[PDB]
C-alpha cells in the first residue's frame, strides 16, 4: 500500500501543480480584461500539458558552464519541493515525524542553493548578478520566517505539524497571532520568489536565463508547487480547518478551499503590486518586520508564562 | 517628547509598537495571577513514575491507595 | 493500427500540437509595429 | 481562549501520564522477566555453539564486580535473528 | 525508511525528468554589504539555533531562569541589530 | 465572464483533496480499521510493540477482555 | 557464571490484553491493587538487579489478572464498549471518548464499588511497608 500513498500526495499535486499556472493564466486575465487561456482545450484545460510538451522537446541547449552544477540545479528545487509535501498534515500525514516543522523550515532553506548553484553554473553576467541577489533576500527572509514560527510553536507545544490540528480544535490560530500570519504570509511570497517579492528573473532577462526545456521546467514545476506548499503551510498553521475525526476529510475539504484561496491570493497578489526595489525588499525584512519579529517572538514566550497557558508537550 | 512619539507613531509605525511589545512582554510575567502556576502546572505534569518511599513509620505520605486524602493535589490545577 | 507509419504521424501529430498550441514569442520590438503587437497582446486581441 | 484550551489540555495531558504511571509496574515485570528469559535463551545456545572452545568459561561478567547490570540491546538481540536486532536498533526511528 | 522510499521516488521522478529532457529532443565583489549581509544572516541563524530548544525549555520547572534567560538572548541579539542600524550597516 | 476560472480550479480542488483523503484510508485499511497509531514517545512504541508480541503478529489485532 | 534465572522460575499467567485495553481500564488499575504494584515497584528500585524481586512480580500480573475477572464478571460490556471506542483513536486519546467513559466508570461503581481516582491522586508518592529491608551495599561497592 504505502507506495500506493506515495502515487497519491505526488501524482494528485503534480497535476494539481499544472491546473494551477491556467488557473493563474486565467485569474490574471479576467483581472486584466481578458479571457485567458481557452481555445486549447475545453476551457483550456488541457493547455498546462501542452507546453509542458513543448518544454521537453526544445533543445536544452548546454551554454559553450558547468554541466552539474547545471543539472544538479533543477533535480534539486524538484526534489525539495515536492519532498516537502511528505509530511504535510492533510488529515492524518504520509510519514509522521516529531520534529516536522524542523523538516519544512531545513527543506525550504536549501532550496536557496539551486539558485546559487543554477547562477554560477550558468557563467554569464546577469545569472550571477541575479543569483546573489535573490540568494540575499530569500535566507534574509528565512531567519524572519524561521523566528515566525518559533512563536507559533511555542503555543503549540511541539515541532510536529500533527499537534496544531489539536490546538486549532476550537480557534484558528489567526485570531491569536493575526499580527504574524500577515508576516508570515508576506514571508511566503519572498520565498516563492512571487511578484511582491520577485527581483529576480524579472522582466531583466535570473536563475532561469540560461535554463530552457527540460531545466527551466523542473524549477518551473518547483516553484509552483512550493507556491501551493507554503499556502498549504498557512493552511494549517494559521488557519486551521475544521476537523473531526469521525470524518477526516472535511478537513482536507476545508484544507483544499483555504489553502486555494490563499493561493488564488498570490495570483491576485501578483497582478495587483508593482514589484518591490532589491534593498526596498531587504529593507522590509531587516528594518519592518525582524523589530516586529523578535519582539512578538518575546510577547510569545511571555503569553504562555504569566496567562498560565504553556502549551501541553505532545 | 510627545512628538517623539507622535510622528515616530505615524512615522517609523513598526519601532514603536516593537518595542512596546518588548515591554509588555517584559511586565506581564512579573505582574500576573498567573504566572506562578506555570512552575507548578509543568511541575505537576507527572512524567517519570513517582517510587514509593519505605513505611518506616510516623509519616504523612499516602499510604495504600493513592486516594488517600493526605499528600498533594491539584484542585488547583482543576477549576483553574 | 500498428502498422508503425501510421503509429508515427499520430505521434507526430501531438508534437506539432504541443508546439503549435503553446509557441512563446519575443519581441524585439524594434520600431512601431512593436506597439501593433502590444495591442494583441492587449484585451481586444 | 488560548489560555484556557491548554489549561484544558494540561488537566487531559497529566492524566495520561498518571495512566501510563499507574501501567509502568507491571511492564516493567513483563520485561523483567522476558529480559531475563532473552538472555538464558541465546545464553543456554551459547553453551551449545561455544561448546569445544578451550579454556571457555561458558559465559563471565565482562566486568569484576558481580552486581547485576542491564544487557545491552546488542546482547539481548545479538545472537537472536538478525532482524530482531534490527526492529530493536533501527525500530524507532522508522516509524509505525 | 518509510521516508526513505519516498525521498528515493521524489529524486527518481526528477532524474526521470531532466533527462527525458536532455534525450527527447534528439567579477566584482563591490558588496561587501552581500556579504555582511550574509555574516548577519548565520549570527542571526545561529541564534535562532539557541531559541530552537524554547518549545522542549517551556515544559521546564524553573520557568523563571527560562524566561529570563530567552528574554536576555532575543534582546542582546536585537541590541546586535541596533547597531546594525546606528552605523552604515544594514544600509546596503 | 468570470464562470470560467472554475474548471481549472475543480482540477485544482479535486487534486488536492485526493492526497488527504487518500492517505486517511490507506492507514484505515493497512492497520485493521483503526488508525494507524501514532508512536512519538518510546511508550507508545512499547505498547505498540508490546500489542505485536501480545498477537498474531500485527498490532491493529487487538486482544480483548475474552484473552 | 551469570546466575540467570530459569524459566520455569519467571513463567507466570500474563496479562497480554491489548494495550487500549489497558489504557481504559488504567486508572481503575492504579486504584485496584496499588498496594502490591508499590510494594513489586518498591523491592525494584532498591535492589537494582530483578533477580531479588520476581516473586514480587508475579504477584503484581495475579492482581491484574483477577482486577480483570472481576470486570468481566460484573460490567464487561460497558467496559467491551469504552475500549474498542477508545482503541481506534490513533493516540487512543481519553476525550474523544467520555460517553462510554461514564457509563463504564458509573457501573463498577454501581456494581464493583471501584471509583475511578480523580485527577491526580495516583501520581502523589505512596507508602507501602515491605518486609526486606534496604540492603547496605546495593551498588554491591568494596
Ligand atoms: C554521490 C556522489 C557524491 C560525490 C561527492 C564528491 C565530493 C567531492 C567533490 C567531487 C566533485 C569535484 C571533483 O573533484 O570533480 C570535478 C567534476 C566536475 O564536473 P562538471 O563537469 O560539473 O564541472 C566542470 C564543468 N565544465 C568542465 C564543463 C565547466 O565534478 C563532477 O563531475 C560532478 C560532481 C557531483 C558530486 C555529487 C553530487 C551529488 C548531489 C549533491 C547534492
Ligand atoms: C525586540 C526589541 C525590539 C526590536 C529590537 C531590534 C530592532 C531595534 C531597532 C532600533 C532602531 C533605532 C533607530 O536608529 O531607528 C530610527 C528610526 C528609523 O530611522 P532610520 O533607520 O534612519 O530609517 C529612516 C527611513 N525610514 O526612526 C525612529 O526615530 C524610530 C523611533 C522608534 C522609537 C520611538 C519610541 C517607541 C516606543 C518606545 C517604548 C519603550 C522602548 C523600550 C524601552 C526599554 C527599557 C524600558
Ligand atoms: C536531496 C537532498 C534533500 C532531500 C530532501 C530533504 C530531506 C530531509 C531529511 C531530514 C531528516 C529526516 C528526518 O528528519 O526524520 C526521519 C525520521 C526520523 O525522525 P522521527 O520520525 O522523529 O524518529 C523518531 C520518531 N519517529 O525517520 C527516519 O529516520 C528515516 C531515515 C532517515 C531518512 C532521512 C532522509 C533520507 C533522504 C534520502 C535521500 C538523500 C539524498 C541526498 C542527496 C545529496 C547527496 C548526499
Ligand atoms: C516600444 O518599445 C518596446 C517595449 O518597451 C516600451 C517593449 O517592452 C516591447 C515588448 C512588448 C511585448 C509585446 C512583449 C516592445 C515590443 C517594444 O518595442
Amino acid at each position: 500500500m504505502f507506495f500506493i500513498n506515495i502515487l497519491t500526495l505526488l501524482v494528485p499535486i503534480l497535476i494539481a501543480m499544472a491546473f494551477l499556472t491556467l488557473v493563474e493564466r486565467k485569474i490574471l486575465g479576467y483581472m486584466q480584461l481578458r479571457k485567458g487561456p481557452n481555445i486549447v482545450g475545453p476551457y483550456g484545460i488541457l493547455q498546462p500539458f501542452a507546453d509542458a510538451m513543448k518544454l521537453f522537446m526544445k533543445e536544452p541547449m548546454r551554454p559553450l558552464t558547468s554541466m552539474s552544477l547545471f543539472i544538479i540545479a533543477p533535480t534539486l528545487s524538484l526534489t525539495l519541493a515536492l519532498s516537502l509535501w511528505v509530511p504535510l498534515p492533510m488529515p492524518h500525514p504520509l510519514i509522521n515525524l516529531n520534529l516536522g516543522i524542523l523538516f519544512i523550515l531545513a527543506t525550504s532553506s536549501l532550496s536557496v542553493y539551486s539558485i546559487l548553484w543554477s547562477g554560477w553554473a550558468s557563467n554569464s553576467k546577469y545569472s550571477l548578478f541575479g543569483a546573489l541577489r535573490a540568494v540575499a533576500q530569500t535566507i534574509s527572509y528565512e531567519v524572519t520566517m524561521a523566528i515566525i514560527l518559533l512563536s507559533v510553536l511555542l503555543m503549540n507545544g511541539s515541532y510536529s505539524l500533527q499537534t496544531l490540528i489539536t490546538t486549532q480544535e476550537h480557534m484558528w490560530l489567526l485570531l491569536p497571532a493575526w499580527p504574524m500570519a500577515m508576516m508570515w504570509f508576506i514571508s511566503t511570497l519572498a520565498e516563492t520568489n512571487r511578484a511582491p517579492f520577485d527581483l529576480t528573473e524579472g522582466e531583466s532577462e535570473g536563475f532561469n536565463v540560461e535554463y530552457a526545456a527540460g531545466p527551466f521546467a523542473l524549477f518551473f514545476m518547483a516553484e509552483y508547487t512550493n507556491i501551493i506548499l507554503m499556502n498549504a503551510l498557512t493552511t494549517i498553521i494559521f488557519l486551521g480547518p475544521l476537523y473531526y475525526i469521525n470524518l477526516p476529510e472535511l478537513y482536507s475539504t476545508n484544507f483544499m478551499m483555504e489553502a486555494l484561496l490563499l493561493s488564488s491570493t498570490f495570483l491576485w497578489i501578483r497582478a495587483s503590486y508593482p514589484r518591490f526595489r532589491y534593498d526596498q525588499l531587504m529593507h522590509l525584512l531587516w528594518k519592518n518586520f525582524l523589530p516586529l519579529t523578535l519582539a512578538l517572538c518575546m510577547w510569545h514566550i511571555s503569553l504562555p508564562i504569566f496567562t498560565a497557558g504553556v502549551p501541553p508537550y505532545m | 517628547i510627545s512628538a517623539f512619539l507622535k510622528n515616530a507613531w505615524a512615522k517609523e509605525p513598526v519601532l514603536v509598537v516593537s518595542f512596546s511589545v518588548w515591554g509588555l512582554a517584559i511586565i506581564m510575567p512579573m505582574i500576573s495571577p498567573y504566572t506562578k502556576y506555570a512552575s507548578m502546572i509543568n511541575k505537576a505534569t507527572p512524567y517519570n513514575y513517582p517510587v514509593p518511599v519505605r513505611d518506616d513509620g510516623n509519616m504523612p505520605d499516602v499510604p495504600s491507595h493513592p486516594q488517600d486524602p493526605l499528600g498533594p493535589s491539584l484542585d488547583w490545577l482543576k477549576n483553574l | 493500427r500498428s502498422r508503425a507509419e501510421y503509429v508515427v504521424t499520430k505521434l507526430d501529430d501531438l508534437i506539432n500540437w504541443a508546439r503549435r498550441s503553446s509557441l512563446w514569442p519575443m519581441t524585439f520590438g524594434l520600431a512601431c509595429c512593436a506597439v501593433e503587437m502590444m495591442h494583441m497582446a492587449a484585451p481586444r486581441y | 481562549r488560548m489560555m484556557r484550551w491548554n489549561q484544558e489540555r494540561r488537566r487531559l495531558l497529566i492524566e495520561d501520564l498518571e495512566a501510563r504511571i499507574a501501567l509502568m509496574p507491571l511492564f516493567q515485570a513483563e520485561k523483567d522477566r522476558r529480559t531475563l528469559q532473552i538472555l538464558r535463551e541465546n545464553l543456554e545456545e551459547e553453551a551449545i555453539i561455544m561448546k569445544d572452545v578451550p579454556n571457555w568459561k561458558v559465559g563471565e561478567s565482562v566486568f569484576h564486580t558481580t552486581r547485576w547490570v542491564p544487557p545491552l540491546i546488542g546482547e539481548m538481540y545479538g545472537l537472536r535473528t538478525k532482524e530482531e536486532m534490527s526492529n530493536a536498533n533501527f525500530g524507532f526511528t522508522w516509524y509505525t | 525508511m518509510n521516508l526513505y522510499t519516498v525521498i528515493f521516488i521524489n529524486i527518481l521522478l526528477s532524474l526521470t525528468l531532466i533527462l527525458v529532457a536532455f534525450w527527447l529532443p534528439q567579477r566584482l565583489p563591490f558588496s561587501m554589504k552581500f556579504f555582511l549581509v550574509a555574516i548577519t544572516f548565520l549570527l542571526f541563524d545561529l541564534e535562532i539555533a539557541l531559541l530552537l530548544p524554547l518549545p522542549w525549555a517551556i515544559q521546564t520547572i524553573k520557568t523563571s531562569t527560562m524566561m529570563i534567560m530567552a528574554f536576555i538572548l532575543v534582546t542582546i541579539l536585537s541590541l546586535g541589530l541596533a547597531y546594525e542600524w546606528t552605523q552604515k550597516g544594514l544600509e546596503w | 465572464m468570470w464562470f470560467e476560472i472554475l474548471p481549472g480550479l475543480a482540477i485544482m480542488g479535486v487534486c488536492l483533496v485526493i492526497p488527504g483523503v487518500s492517505t486517511a484510508y490507506i492507514h484505515k485499511f493497512t492497520n485493521g480499521g483503526k488508525e494507524k497509531r501514532v508512536a512519538r514517545v518510546q511508550y507508545q512504541w512499547y505498547l505498540m510493540e508490546r500489542d505485536r508480541r501480545i498477537s498474531g503478529v500485527n498490532r491493529y489485532y487487538v486482544s480483548k477482555g475474552l484473552e | 557464571i551469570v546466575e540467570l534465572p530459569t524459566l520455569e522460575e519467571l513463567k507466570v499467567e500474563e496479562v497480554k490484553v491489548s494495550s487500549a485495553v489497558l489504557k481504559a481500564a488504567a486508572h481503575h488499575y492504579g486504584a485496584q491493587c496499588d498496594k502490591t504494584n508499590k510494594e513489586f515497584m518498591l523491592c525494584r528500585w532498591e535492589e537494582k538487579d530483578p533477580r531479588r524481586c520476581l516473586k514480587e512480580g508475579k504477584l503484581v500480573n495475579g492482581c491484574a489478572l483477577n482486577f480483570f475477572r472481576q470486570i468481566k464478571s460484573h460490567c464487561a460490556e460497558p467496559f467491551t464498549e469504552y475500549w474498542t471506542c477508545l482503541d481506534y483513536s490513533n493516540m487512543q486519546l481519553f476525550r474523544h471518548c467520555r460517553q462510554q467513559q461514564a457509563k463504564f466508570d458509573q457501573c463498577v461503581l454501581d456494581k464493583l464499588g471501584w471509583v475511578r481516582p480523580d485527577l491526580g491522586q495516583l501520581s502523589k508518592v505512596t507508602k507501602v511497608k515491605t518486609d526486606r529491608p534496604l540492603p547496605e551495599n546495593p551498588y554491591h561497592s568494596r
